[PDB]
RNA sequence: AAUGUAGGUAAGGGAAGUCGGCAAGCCGGAUCCGUAACUUCGGGAUAAGGAUUGGCUCUAAGGGCUGGGUCGGUCGCGGCC
RNA sequence: UACCUGGUUGAUCCUGCCAGUAGCAUAUGCUUGUCUCAAAGAUUAAGCCAUGCAUGUCUAAGUACGCACGGCCGGUACAGUGAAACUGCGAAUGGCUCAUUAAAUCAGUUAUGGUUCCUUUGGUCGCUCGCCACUUGGAUAACUGUGGUAAUUCUAGAGCUAAUACAUGCCGACGGGCGCUGACCCCCUUCGCGGGGGGGAUGCGUGCAUUUAUCAGUGGUGACUCUAGAUAACCUCGGGCCGAUCGCACGCCCCCCGUGGCGGCGACGACCCAUUCGAACGUCUGCCCUAUCAACUUUCGAUGGUAGUCGCCGUGCCUACCAUGGUGACCACGGGUGACGGGGAAUCAGGGUUCGAUUCCGGAGAGGGAGCCUGAGAAACGGCUACCACAUCCAAGGAAGGCAGCA
RNA sequence: UAGCGUAUAUUAAAGUUGCUGCAGUUAAAAAGCUCGUAGUUGGAUCUUGGGAGCGGGCGUCCCCGCCCUCUCGGCGGGGCCCGAAGCGUUUACUUUGAAAAAAUUAGAGUGUUCAAAGCAGGCCCGAGCCGCCUGGAUACCGCAGCUAGGAAUAAUGGAAUAGGA
RNA sequence: CGCCGGGCAGCUUCCGGGAAACCAAAGUCUUUGGGUUCCGGGGGGAGUAUGGUUGCAAAGCUGAAACUUAAAGGAAUUGACGG
RNA sequence: CGUCGCUACUACCGAUUGGAUGGUUUAGUGAGGCCCUCGGAUCGGCCCCGCCGGGGUGCCCUGGCGGAGCGCUG
């Protein structure tokens, strides 16, 4: 190509977007933003696919044109915005808050929140440097880049930033024995404990988690987001508390489900 | 041999060599300080590269070149090169019909730096990957170990 | 036009390669700057992203360090001595990144004399009276005499230096590059550099 | 003056002249490339074919002779250990 | 479903091939009532193309004195709807095809501590001491009028008129601080000298970005010649930033008074940093047939060294000076391919053998080469320039082309 | 059987390309003979049995416990413990984990009216349900690269002028 | 008269193999794997053409295709025939 | 079984310094673009200043013709 792309084929789409094949030939396409396109959730297929409250694209550029979309504290008309992970969605008019967190099966799950937490918000910081006249500054897994933090914070640790300020309010430490969530591999989605971490120079590092049940896993250090100090999560866990089940006691589940149901 | 044998003047870029000698400072005899750094990854820097004279920009200890990348090994087959040597890697490649394998070998031109004078023929350089040196030159020996040597009869 | 690409190059093993595109324009080159000495001339090329590169096409001032001294002041070049990569580019007075060079030492000695009060260059003196001998006296108090008499002790120059200040003209090694940033900055030549450098300019002629 | 003998030049064509390219003409030195069939493997071979060549101002490279003392511990501004 | 059958003999056991047998994938012949999906000018010609379409775009928020309409509410800069045009952005995506291409493309892996990056998002935007600022200058569109040519999305002359176009350029913060220079003065061991400090008048530079040189060692990597500090200076007239911009409701202070000063929400904009989308060259391993291809590469870069040039950057990318290297029976080099690579497809005991032009990813190309402008991004072709080959119009002076886009 | 024939490429049949897995006296076939470098392949040998309780039931089965060192043990000076450093070779091998686009393949669910498909769908509605419950799994992905266990097999080394620990 | 080792062989054997003739190797092969070299793929065209290379020459080594063909062959049995 | 004779078909050798079509290149000529050094058809500013003018009072605040300063300049 001479230049950037700016199309995307329905089935080169993300497979956790779950876009079935049938309705289109062109997926979305996100815009550039705070999160990359491979883990994004654009509010289109947001509020058209998971919500439901749009039928067509038409639709829900009207909803977000009527400036009812506040992702963050702040109103997005973009149709196509990449939400990405722990943003906050809110909406105003319906009088309920969203925050984006990946289910037990690596896709992002419609999960409701009370306004009082959907009002802060965590970020996992990726880097700290310092900059002219020896300014210390924190940039987030978003695009999020902050000045003055607290000298304690190291990096890869998670920060509590409260939304309408953009300020720091506390941090939780990666340290051993802290609860935390995959954010990529295999291993999405999965809510454990830090356990171990054996670091390999020039290369990544491989951290431990053991979760609630036992079952014991591991993954890049770059996958990991701390969400809880120690083992309290600092935010409201999806159905299903991040653990993953296998599909043999998946099954017996769904066979207890339709016998109650039924 | 003295290490000035280039039309330009060969010194560290990072050490500044004319520091004011003044009454402070017996003149002489002061030794030229030397710039060096420790490469990471385990590898320890040879005393000849602490407190030697040599000048190489493309020395992993004492120029600029930063190592990262692929850690690998080969055996020293050619010596014949200013600064750089040919070591050859020999290796199995799996053919599934046969359920065999393929004995195949791989020549790479490595940066070889002063700092490894005992350097023979057969020995087991350990190098690492680097910027292009040159066209053809990716790697500098990081480590050098004899082959059942260790003794002249 | 001029092009930097790699595959137009024979493979390792001496094989010849052939193209699987045409020339892109990423891999471009642009004809040397070649840097003379004169009035300023400086032309703007846009590059890749948009950014600007200044090709100096004349210099005749630098802004060049003594560094010993610390010392850093914007003269004016002479001429081309010595270079390293082709005896043509001493022949044709070219400034390159390199070349070593011959620059006024006017500002360098003003610094001197303004900071030390020692008499660098001069032969026999009361040659500039209305100014030298002011700034030898000063008439000054006895905590400024006791800075400059305390500064005197350092006041060492090397001879070499001497004899160039004599002359009235350093030589300097150019660091910048002109043709990319369309300057001439550089460093006073001095020490053991300074005598390689010195030889092999009387090696070339003398 | 003719005609000769000896020497030149000639537009356009280029052996149509003539028994016949006879005669004349072309090529030509040196440097750098590059050279076929065939062959008794030595040759063919300066094959064939192509490029360069002035003046002036420089820049490199290719050598030969001498001498390298740490010194008054001294007198044959100089000589032995 | 891990399968066989006929044919050499007068007859028999074999070897062995021929033929049968089943599938899919192209064509074709005959036939064809319903219905659901659905390939479809790849194979030969990446051959040639008439015609038509395939890329344009406006919000309250850049510039409306078009009468082209229209509220005027009537003494008013501009109500409003708005053609055209300037400006900005896009046109570098998509779509098509598979000719070239055999460590090349490409696949997995890994690096950029060796680079650039429009837009989005987040930082940063009184950090600089330095007679218009209650707002500076000129031009040009659109528009009127005069034309030329046979022709074109060709344009000339003349006369106006705007900016978030193009330039120019302050105030404010601003009180000072800091670092050098230091007139002199004061307190001092006082003592006949030296004194150890305090002030300081006058001068010169101060911020971020750039380019050098030097010093010291707030945060970070496995490892910086990292980041952040301090010093000396630079800072390119085709020359960095340090807002002369546009909408929306409209309110507060009035002592000084009485016309001034304050204000909220935006939009646009920016030098730089981060992020996102990427891109580019790199690392390791992997490709079909061929020896009736065994030695290649190296003057004219082949392998390496030193110093440069150029490039966005690392590198023989190129140049100069040196060294004589580099690759090969573990198949180099050369040649062929009816070769774009891969995900995949057919067949199906197991192992394999063939096929992948073809909707997804990556690459290449736009009749063949080549060279460029703009722009963040193109060596662009529904952009330009030139040559070659085809080829349109012509009043023979010129002018205009590119369906491997959809038909 | 609304399909069937023919031509052609290719697959199986073909154990008539044979790695699995063919042959070579006479059917086609082992060089006239020997040496010989690449290539390929290479003899034997270094830890075995004794232990206690959970124990494929000491139940003389045996899940199984096994009867490396040194550094601040983060619960300049405590036994209330587990972290900073190295591996008394280097590898191949095997197992595990990570990271490996989707579609296609296998395969879970789901009455598309059945199916090829698709990724949907289902529960009540007594009419007020001013709405509830779900799914959009999983596997494989060679070779090369990364990580952690095992140490049989295979290669490779350590002390012989001791230049050894 | 015996024993042992290395040979050239012979007789015999339902070891076993083989299409059989036969073979103690031509056995230890669908119960298929000790190491390794060369080499065959129906019969002809053809060991021909061409290229290369060796040779004084004769020739040696390497070595196709077009085309043609349904058999050509091996071992045994019965018969017919045999100067 | 082979020569010879006839008829087909397939290849081979072969004078013809054969012929045709591709591909890759030496050399010569060489469009065009880009860069550099010049170049300066034109278009602007200041010095305007032959002058009427002139106001803080011949000493211009400049409101226009005008020569042209026949220079400095973009
Ligand atoms: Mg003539
Ligand atoms: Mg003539
Ligand atoms: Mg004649
Ligand atoms: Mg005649
Ligand atoms: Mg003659
Ligand atoms: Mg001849
Ligand atoms: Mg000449
Ligand atoms: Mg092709
Ligand atoms: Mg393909
Ligand atoms: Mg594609
Ligand atoms: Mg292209
Ligand atoms: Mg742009
Ligand atoms: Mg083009
Ligand atoms: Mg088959
Ligand atoms: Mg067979
Ligand atoms: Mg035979
Ligand atoms: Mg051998
Ligand atoms: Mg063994
Ligand atoms: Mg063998
Ligand atoms: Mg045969």
């Amino acid at each position: 190509a001479r230049g950037p792309k700016k199309h995307l084929k329905r089935v080169a789409a993300p497979k956790h977007w779950m876009l079935d094949k049938l309705t289109g030939v062109f997926a979305p396409r996100p815009s550039t933003g705070p999160h990359k396109l491979r883990e994004c959730l654009p509010l289109i297929i947001f509020l058209r696919n998971r919500l439901k409250y749009a039928l067509t694209g038409d639709e829900v550029k009207k909803i977000c044109m009527q400036r009812f979309i506040k992702i963050d504290g702040k109103v997005r008309t973009d149709i196509t915005y990449p939400a990405g992970f722990m943003d906050v969605i809110s909406i105003d008019k319906t009088g309920e808050n969203f925050r984006l967190i990946y289910d037990t099966k690596g896709r992002f799950a419609v999960h409701r929140i009370t306004p009082e937490e959907a009002k802060y918000k965590l970020c996992k910081v990726r880097k700290i440097f310092v900059g002219t006249k020896g300014i210390p500054h924190l940039v987030t897994h978003d695009a999020r880049t902050i000045r003055y933090p607290d000298p304690l914070i190291k990096v890869n640790d998670t920060i509590q930033i409260d939304l309408e300020t953009g300020k720091i309010t506390d941090f939780i430490k990666f340290d051993t024995g802290n609860l935390c969530m995959v954010t990529g591999g295999a291993n999405l989605g999965r809510i454990g404990v830090i356990t171990n971490r054996e670091r390999h120079p020039g290369s990544f590092d491989v951290v431990h988690v053991k979760d609630a049940n036992g079952n014991s896993f591991a993954t890049r250090l770059s996958n990991i987001f701390v969400i809880g100090k120690g083992n309290k999560p600092w935010i409201s866990l999806p159905r299903g508390k991040g653990i993953r089940l296998t599909i043999a006691e998946e099954r017996d589940k769904r066979l207890a489900a339709k016998q109650s149901s039924g | 041999a003295d290490i000035q044998t280039e039309r330009a003047y060969q010194k560290q870029p990072t050490i500044f060599q004319n520091k004011k000698r003044v009454l402070l400072g017996e003149t002489g005899k002061e030794k030229l300080p030397r710039y060096y750094k420790n490469i990471g990854l385990g590898f320890k820097t040879p005393k000849e590269a602490i407190e030697g004279t040599y000048i190489d920009k493309k020395c992993p200890f004492t120029g600029n070149v930063s190592i990262r990348g692929r850690i690998l090994s080969g055996v020293v087959t050619k010596m014949k090169m200013q600064r750089t040597i040919v070591i050859r890697r020999d290796y199995l490649h799996y053919i599934r019909k046969y359920n065999r394998f393929e004995k195949r070998h791989k020549n790479m031109s490595v940066h070889l730096s002063p700092c490894f004078r005992d350097v023979q023929i057969g020995d087991i350089v350990t190098v690492g990957e680097c910027r292009p040196l040159s066209k053809t030159v990716r790697f500098n020996v990081l480590k050098v170990t004899k082959a059942a040597g260790t003794k002249k009869q | 036009g001029i092009s930097r690409d790699n595959w137009h190059k024979r493979r390792k093993t001496g094989g010849k390669r052939k193209p699987y595109h045409k020339k892109r324009k990423y891999e471009l080159g642009r004809p040397a700057a070649n840097t003379k000495i004169g009035p300023r001339r400086i032309h703007t090329v846009r590059v890749r992203g948009g950014n600007k590169k200044y090709r100096a096409l004349r210099l005749d001032v630098g802004n060049f360090s003594w560094g010993s001294e610390c010392c850093t002041r914007k003269t004016r070049i002479i001429d081309v001595v010595y270079n390293a990569s082709n005896n043509e580019l001493v022949r044709t007075k070219t400034l390159v990144k390199n070349c070593i060079v011959l620059i006024d030492s006017t500002p360098y000695r003003q610094w001197y004399e303004s900071h030390y009060a020692l008499p660098l260059g001069r032969k026999k003196g009361a040659k500039l009276t209305p100014e030298e001998e002011e700034i030898l006296n000063k008439k000054r108090s006895k905590k400024i005499q006791k800075k400059y008499d305390e500064r005197k002790k350092n006041a060492k120059i090397s001879s070499l230096l001497e004899e160039q200040f004599q002359q009235g003209k350093l030589l300097a090694c150019i660091a910048s590059r002109p043709g990319q940033c369309g300057r001439a900055d550089g460093y006073v030549l001095e020490g053991k550099e300074l005598e390689f450098y010195l030889r092999k300019i009387k090696a070339r002629k003398g």
